[PDB]
RNA sequence: ACCAAAGCUAGCUCAACAUACUAAACAAAUACAAAAAUACACCAAAAUAAAAUAAAACAUUCACCUAACAUUAAAGUAUAGGAGAUAGAAAUUUUUAUCCUGACGCUAUAGAGAUAGUACCGUAAGGGAAAGAUGAAAGAAUAAAAUAAAAGUAAAAAAAAGCAAA
RNA sequence: ACGAGCUACCCAUGAGCAGUUUAAAAGAACCAACUCAUCUAUGUGGCAAAAUAGUGAGAAGACUUGUAGGUAGAGGUGAAAA
RNA sequence: CUCGCACACGCUUACAUCAGUAACUAAUAAUAUACUGAUAAUUAACAACCAAUAAACCAAAACAACACUAAAACGUUUAUUAAUUACAUUGUUAACCCAACACAGGAGUGCACCAAGGAAAGAUUAAAAGAAGUAAAAGGAACUCGGCAAACACAAACCCCGCCU
């Protein structure tokens, strides 16, 4: 299948 | 996205959305779309004559204060209507049926300025 | 600034017109007739506490209207900013 | 009654005192020191 | 009046009268160039053109001619210490033009005093002299000068 | 104007709305809560302007006048007795005007001084037959009057001159009220001759 | 703040050792 | 008469300006209703001038001379409003006996709360109003669970507050064993 | 062909879909308001 | 593993306060009182735990029986989940079986 | 020698007692696109909870799982169950009042998520944090006291050969 | 429970297609705006969670496009690619 | 070297004046449309808001003369009513919006292609490898899965599968 793991974002407060 | 925690006013929406900022309407729309402004609905400010009036926005420091006694509905009655009722009762002229002579009014709609509906703004 | 007149800027087609296109052989004018609208009546000015404004409306209408007519006549004859006006 | 280890400073000092003369990161880091100290004995 | 309930109007109602107005007006210096007849006021949001015209003609007896008003938007960008927007209040600015040719110029409300300016200069001169006296002597080399010998 | 304060706050002999207080306490900080023994408003017998005696500190047995009281932390400030020295005028190339500053004292280190014997004495509030709350000493048994102190405004009503916008005392105390049964709306309308004929229609409220 | 007193006092034994090493007594 | 917005020219450059005390509540009860009407505008003209000076102070980046004058005037305005209102409600109680000058009744909104619904002025009755008939004053059965939950949330908040007061009393006694 | 910009702002659509009026017109919508009031949300709806 | 560098204020505990001196005074009320009150009638605490003992499962079940109708909504739901998990763990999991 | 280290309050948890249970604030505006004074209306509604699981599979069944009025016993008994898993009463019994309520509960990676459902990420339902430390006085900042102890660096780059040590 | 502000389709209401070739506004022809994305090379934590450069197909129609409304998961929608 | 002015939709003071930038923001410096503090501002004629009922009327927009097939948005007049009363309320800044970014991407209409708007190179040396562009002796597909790519070429014919857009 169309395997793809979307990236995550670091929280802005850091 | 958009800010959901701000004030929704007329400046944010499209041209169609035009919300007043709190003013009181003073008319309506006529036949041709020209705004017909009713003279009565305009608040006519009433001012007295202060030329011959001697009073100032400040009071002298040496003027003594007084015991803070809020006006009471009972104290007002004992000051205005009680002397009239007391004299009439002693003279035998008191009429429990009609109290209009002492300032009591049965229905408020007759007078120009109601009290319970609070007709006058200020 | 002219914005205190008040005057408001706008953008649309720039047109130079005389009442007819250039092909019309009648390229000059004789007189103009103007009728003041309802908002500029004498009675309206008195209510708004405007006495000297009665003559201002007449003067403002004539100066702006006649200049546009006379200016358009000159530019239909070819006269413009760099050619000035001969007659 | 939450019980926490407070003398952990002396827990690692009993190990590092035998690893003061090593070369590299084995003389500072505890995890690398224990494997070196155990092999030393 | 603001924060009050006006009476609903139908046909034949009596004239609406307000005796103690709740409105307050600030006279401000224009930030840009204005003509000779224009006076700039700051008015509360609940005030209309007709209210301001009656406000000046009756309370202050100022023969105004035309009144124009606009709504100003305050800054809502700066963040608090806890990263929360703090919004300045929005104020309504109204311009009026006098009728009988009366001319108004905004006066200078803070004229300096020649004596006060002289006194400030003397105080500054005294402080400068005191600093010079307190300045250490370079030839002493940092040795304290309080002791005699 | 009243300035709101955080639920936990520290007082340091500076008013909350001062620039010195903001410099000491930025709005984004909060510190440890000091233990303050609760004293009810009816148990605080120390005011400003009465002579008191200092028990503990570098100076003991001396007497002085109370100038400032911190009710929040139960502090009494004597006038230049428990003093430490600081500098006021500071700039790049000059320093000076060495001004002594008085440190705060707690209530337990300060005891009120009776006027007659000039010695410390415990004070208890007593209700006399005149209906006035007057402090009463324990040892001597003599009452102590309240320490009348000038207000923070610094203006004495005894010596005052009326300005252009100051109302005279006679006009301030002049009474012109006639208590009739007409509102302010009715009286002013009939006073100026304002005449209205028509009446409002029926309005439905819901 | 861990509850206890043995840990607090046993370190005072170490602080004295460091002071002697840094500034030996005459 | 446009100079009324500014103080007299002799006082423009003064760094400190003295003023008298504000009107107290008791002093205004001795004045007549006609007298209070005239005094309101005397205060009104004073307050406009102070606001103009205060704004001009920010423009010139200079402190406002004796800013406490504005605080005194606004206090006088509030006292004048209070005493006249003290005459309106007292007169209303004698004539009608209603506590509040705006009609209203307690209603239960869709959210289950109890809300004091003020009335509004309309030229048509309640049943002939399109907008009014769309508002709902009653709680649906599903609101019962959510109304119950709000009680639990408020109960825990008060329960935490009460236990906090007890802890402080014990803590202060240990550090102040004067008993 | 370049996703990521699926949100095209519009005040007419936002106030018609997530507005306060729509939340009070359906029985399920009112429960959404009740949940947010109980949770203590600063903004119940757009 | 950093430890505090200052000696804490030593706790001056008095062994002879009112609580410790009078601790466990009437533990023998039944023995020396004509057996009029069992010592279990002196326990102060929860309603469902006065003179009772059990493991974690029997305690949660007992709490639901007595004061179940007086608990809050959120507390009632959390108790039900705890009962179900303990019921499954005690019976369907373990080593000795 | 830098980076760092240390502190004990904020408040919380579990009960008990308990009034009897949607707080505080409501001047004006709030279900037109909420917080916009003002026009001929429509208004409203209910239908058993299901399944993840257990029976080492899974179809009948599977405690608690919305509505019990409790405790000591009868009793895990009678019964109900692909009679398997497991489910499970009653008749009949026991229960003396008020005070004695506080803590072998935590102390900033703990305790509520909370300084807070706020920042911030989502169109929306929803998800949801980190963050505090001087002293009696900082109206003692040429200000003061304290550990100078984590990894990482500096003071002080390296000299044949080797699980780095013995 | 919440989602058709991207996308599939539809209902409203609007707005675009210049020149050139032909009795043609003919799902004709050449070629822009405009819309799709054939081939190759760069790019592969990149400018970009699908792009840039060159080259290509349609370009008066079964065409592109703005605003706004409708269909919701046992379903919606589909000139079937599950 | 050339995507420029304006409106709608959106964003919400990020715009303007003055001062400061050791540090925060710009992926650097100068510095200030973008960071900090104070003060100030968008003024209506344009735009939003801006009557109801009954009756007569089969006859398209495409320069519309007159016609085609797919049969087409676009109203006047008569009658009965409509508060009649200067000045109502509201949108007017910007170097901007949606894409985690001050992103070589996405973005509707009118008018121009400029009179307007902008800067490919921070300073050097001129190695390999890699990317993009120009030119070439003799030969012209001998390359290679294929003439892919490139070219001073820009043509002709056959077959298979689908009719065609
Ligand atoms: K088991
Ligand atoms: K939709
Ligand atoms: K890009
Ligand atoms: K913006
Ligand atoms: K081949
Ligand atoms: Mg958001
Ligand atoms: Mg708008
Ligand atoms: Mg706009
Ligand atoms: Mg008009
Ligand atoms: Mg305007
Ligand atoms: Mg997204
Ligand atoms: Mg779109
Ligand atoms: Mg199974
Ligand atoms: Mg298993
Ligand atoms: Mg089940
Ligand atoms: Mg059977
Ligand atoms: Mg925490
Ligand atoms: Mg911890
Ligand atoms: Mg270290
Ligand atoms: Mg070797
Ligand atoms: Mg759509
Ligand atoms: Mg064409
Ligand atoms: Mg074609
Ligand atoms: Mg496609
Ligand atoms: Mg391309
Ligand atoms: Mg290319
Ligand atoms: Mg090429
Ligand atoms: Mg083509
Ligand atoms: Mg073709
Ligand atoms: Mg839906
Ligand atoms: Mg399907
Ligand atoms: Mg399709
Ligand atoms: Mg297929
Ligand atoms: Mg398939
Ligand atoms: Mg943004
Ligand atoms: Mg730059
Ligand atoms: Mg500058
Ligand atoms: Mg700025
Ligand atoms: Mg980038
Ligand atoms: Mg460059
Ligand atoms: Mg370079
Ligand atoms: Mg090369
Ligand atoms: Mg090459
Ligand atoms: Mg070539
Ligand atoms: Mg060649
Ligand atoms: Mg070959
Ligand atoms: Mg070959
Ligand atoms: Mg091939
Ligand atoms: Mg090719
Ligand atoms: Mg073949
Ligand atoms: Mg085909
Ligand atoms: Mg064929």
């Amino acid at each position: 299948k169309k395997r793809f793991t979307p990236p995550t974002y670091q929280p802005k407060y850091k | 996205g958009a800010d959901r925690m701000s004030k929704w006013t007329s400046k944010r929406g499209p041209r169609t959305f035009c919300k007043g900022r709190g003013a009181k309407g003073t008319g309506f729309h006529g036949r041709d779309g020209k705004f017909v402004q009713i003279k009565e609905m305009i608040p006519e400010l009433v001012v007295p004559e202060l030329a011959g009036f001697k009073l100032k926005p400040y009071v002298n420091y040496r003027a003594p204060e007084g015991t803070d006694t809020p006006l009471t509905a009972k104290q007002l009655f004992l000051e205005t209507a009680a002397p009239a009722i007391e004299k009439d009762f002693k003279a035998g002229t008191f009429d429990p049926e009609h109290l209009e002579k002492y300032g009591f009014e049965p229905t408020q709609e007759g007078k120009l300025f109601q009290l319970y509906p609070k007709n006058f703004p200020r | 600034k002219p914005d205190k007149l008040p005057l408001f800027k706008r953008q649309y087609e720039n047109t130079i017109f005389i009442g007819s296109k250039t092909a019309d052989p009648l390229c000059y004018g004789h007189t103009q007739f103007h009728l003041l609208p309802d908002k500029l009546k004498r009675e309206k000015l008195l209510k708004q506490n405007c006495a000297d404004q009665i003559e201002v409306v007449f003067r403002a209408n004539a100066i702006a209207s006649l200049f546009a007519w006379t200016g358009a006549q000159a530019m239909y004859q070819g006269f413009w900013s760099e050619a000035d006006v001969t007659r | 009654l939450r019980s926490r280890v407070t003398d952990r400073y002396w827990r690692v000092q009993e190990v590092l005192k035998h690893a003061r003369h090593f070369r590299g990161r084995k003389n500072r880091c505890y995890r690398l020191a224990v494997r070196a100290v155990t092999r030393a004995f | 009046a603001r924060n009050v309930l006006y009476p609903l109007y139908q046909l034949g109602n009596p004239q609406l009268r307000v005796f103690r107005t709740n409105f307050f007006i600030q006279l401000v210096r224009p930030g840009t160039a204005q003509p000779e007849d224009t006076v700039q006021f700051r008015i509360p949001m609940e005030m209309t053109r007709v209210d301001l015209r009656n406000y000046l003609e009756r309370i202050y007896n100022v023969p105004v001619a035309a009144v124009r008003t606009r709504v100003q938007y305050g800054s809502n960008r700066r963040r608090d210490h806890r990263n929360i927007r703090i919004k300045k209040p929005d104020y309504k600015v109204a311009y009026v033009q006098l009728a009988l040719g009366q001319t108004f110029t905004f006066p200078d409300l803070f004229p300096e005093r020649k004596g006060a300016s002289v006194d400030v200069d003397v105080r500054d001169q005294v402080l400068e002299d005191q600093r010079q006296k307190h300045s250490p002597d370079p030839r002493r080399g940092g040795v304290p000068g309080w002791f005699g010998l | 104007s009243k300035v709101t304060l955080p639920p936990n706050y520290r007082y340091g002999m500076s008013r909350p709305g001062s620039l010195s207080d903001k410099r000491k306490n930025p709005p984004g900080t909060r510190r440890r809560r000091v233990p303050v023994e609760p004293i009810s408003d009816e148990d605080w017998h120390l005011f400003c302007g009465d002579k008191v005696e200092i028990l503990e500190g570098k100076d003991a047995g001396k007497q002085g006048k109370v100038v400032q009281v911190i009710r929040q932390r139960n502090w009494v400030v004597v006038e230049g007795l428990n003093t430490h020295y600081r500098y006021v005028g500071k700039t790049v190339d000059y320093r000076g005007t060495m001004i002594p500053s008085e440190a705060p004292l707690l209530h337990n280190q300060v005891k009120l001084v009776d006027p007659t014997d000039r010695k410390p004495t415990d004070v208890e509030w007593r209700f006399t037959e005149a209906g006035e709350r007057v402090r009463v000493s324990t040892r001597s048994g003599r009452i102590i009057p309240k320490p009348e102190f000038p207000r923070a405004d610094g203006i004495v009503p005894e010596t005052w001159i009326d300005g252009p916008k100051d109302t005279s005392v006679e006009d301030a105390l002049e009474k012109t009220y006639v208590p009739r049964l007409k509102t302010l709306e009715e009286e002013v309308m009939e006073a100026m001759g304002i005449q209205e004929t028509r009446r409002h229609k029926k309005v439905y409220w819901y | 703040a861990k509850k206890g007193f043995r840990a607090a006092y046993r370190f005072q034994k170490e602080l004295e050792r460091w002071r002697l090493l840094r500034c030996p007594p005459p | 008469g446009l100079e009324e917005f500014f103080d007299d020219p002799k006082n423009w450059g003064e760094e400190k300006v003295k003023s008298g005390a504000s009107w107290t509540c008791q002093q205004l009860r001795n004045k007549s209703n006609e007298d209070l009407h005239k005094l309101w505008y005397v205060l009104l003209k004073e307050r406009n001038m102070l606001l103009t000076l205060e704004q001009e102070a920010k423009r010139q980046r200079l402190p406002m001379p004796s800013p406490e004058r504005l605080e005194k005037v606004v206090d006088s305005m509030d006292a004048l409003d209070k005493v006249v209102q003290e005459r309106e409600d007292a007169l209303r109680l004698l004539q009608t006996g209603q506590e509040k000058a705006r009609p209203g009744a307690w209603r239960r909104d869709i959210f289950g709360r109890i809300i004091w619904h003020k009335f509004k002025q309309w030229p048509i009755p309640w049943y002939l109003n399109k907008k009014y008939n769309r508002k709902r004053f009653f709680a649906m059965p599903y609101v019962e669970r959510f109304v119950r939950m709000r009680i639990e949330k408020q109960a825990r908040i008060k329960a935490r507050k009460r236990s906090l007061e007890r802890k402080k009393e014990k803590f202060l006694q240990e550090k102040f064993p004067h008993l | 062909k370049a996703r990521g910009n699926e949100y095209q702002p519009s005040n007419i659509k936002r106030k018609h879909k997530h507005g306060w009026v729509r939340r009070l017109r359906t029985p399920t919508g009112v429960q959404v308001i009740l949940r947010r009031m109980h949770k203590g949300r600063k903004s119940l709806s757009h | 593993f950093h430890v505090r560098v200052t000696l804490p204020p030593r706790k001056v505990v008095d062994r002879w306060n009112e609580k410790r001196a009078m601790f466990g005074v009437y533990d023998n009320i039944g023995i020396l009182g004509n057996f009029e009150k069992h010592p279990k009638e002196l326990i102060k605490g929860p309603i469902w735990l006065r003179g009772w003992k059990g493991n974690e499962l029997q305690r949660c079940i007992r709490k639901k029986r007595m004061v179940g109708n007086r608990m809050f909504i959120d507390d009632l739901h959390n108790l039900n989940k705890r009962i179900s998990y303990l019921y499954k763990h005690f019976n369907r999991h373990g080593k000795y079986r």
